[PDB]
């Protein structure tokens, strides 16, 4: 299924995923398309940091659903 | 009866999962749909840069006709919150309308990040820094974003 | 119980209420019908300015008694 | 079409195999082209000297047009390399270009073990040490060398 993922560049990207995918796994398709470290990323969707272990259907994430993705900040 | 508010509440989730704003997020805490929980991004070019912080939101049994009551979590370096996370905007008091939505008050609040209010200040010690100082405004905020907000 | 509650919009509200509440659970409750942000609120009952921790029976507030109820000045 | 990729990794592997670095080493893993594994010596005079740093390595299916992935696999005590052996350098970022290669990424990941950047720092606890206690910092670092990588 597609979702989106919404950033503070108001850029947006899709992403294919399944329910079953782990946060952590959404994390990696984005290093992906992005170049964005997971460990840089923070997942944020209804108003919650979504934890790493956890499924997409844990959180109701479903299809068409949007994500936001913010940045930590890093040093070089 | 407030039948009427669990409706209204329902339809602005659904608009909001729909199309939600790039720079705030939100929904329900847990089982109760008048307890909420809110993610503000610190906006770009601001010393909140980076930062993710949390709010509180709670409806009224009579909603839209009161506004919700909402309260940073996180703590922020603003002349327009204070330490309770109490926010200075009309719009959650005097001015507020049934016209009005959730999205609509996060957004204001983004908004009051990018652009406080300084000559009518929630915290005056804070605002005459912003006014004298903006190089040090800039410097405590950042450092309270990298305390408390990421 | 059921007590009033002044303000210097001359008005009165009624609250229910019991002898066991604490006064910041009343300013929760003024907060609910007026809006009004528990830390804007001055409670005054009998000349005195009312502690946060303290009950209603601390005060001897009893069913019927009225309480004062100040704002503070507070900018935007 | 990612054929595309396939032809310049065999052709960066066919240059690193004809002339290969002193300091580093590189090549798949196993039957992925995609996936290679590294070596970085420990830099003589450094508190690296006598340590082998594994690092993995993943090209992207539009290489050379996006940086390849770069891991630190091995621990390693230093300011730009934080715990998931991820690494600070802007060419694996915003300043990667087609021209660039993946010896040059490995001669570049060399020089920062000479040269640590302390004022912009992936791991702030550890640039502080650095640049307070740089004897500290070259004792733990030795430690760690010893501990995980030989």
């Amino acid at each position: 299924m597609q979702i989106f993922v919404k950033t503070l560049t108001g850029k947006t990207i899709t992403l294919e995923v399944e329910p079953s995918d782990t946060i952590e796994n959404v994390k990696a398709k984005i290093q992906d398309k992005e170049g964005i470290p997971p460990d840089q990323q923070r997942l944020i969707f209804a108003g919650k940091q979504l934890e790493d272990g956890r499924t997409l259907s844990d959180y109701n994430i479903q299809k068409e659903s949007t994500l936001h993705l913010v940045l930590r900040l890093r040093g070089g | 009866a407030g039948s009427m508010a669990l409706k209204r509440i329902h339809k602005e989730l659904n608009d909001l999962a729909r199309d939600p704003p790039a720079q705030c997020s939100a929904g329900p805490v847990g089982d109760d749909m008048f307890h909420w929980q809110a993610t503000i991004m610190g906006p770009n070019d601001s010393p909140y840069q980076g930062g993710v912080f949390f709010l509180t939101i709670h409806f009224p049994t009579d909603y839209p006709f009161k506004p919700p009551k909402v309260a940073f979590t996180t703590r922020i370096y603003h002349p327009n919150i204070n330490s309770n996370g109490s926010i200075s905007l009309d719009i959650l008091r005097s001015q507020w309308s049934p016209a009005l939505t959730i999205s609509k008050v996060l957004l204001s609040i983004c908004s009051l990040l990018c652009d406080p209010n300084p000559d009518d200040p929630l915290v005056p010690e804070i605002a005459r820094i912003y006014k004298t100082d903006r190089e040090k405004y800039n410097r405590i905020a950042r450092e309270w974003t990298q305390k408390y907000a990421m």
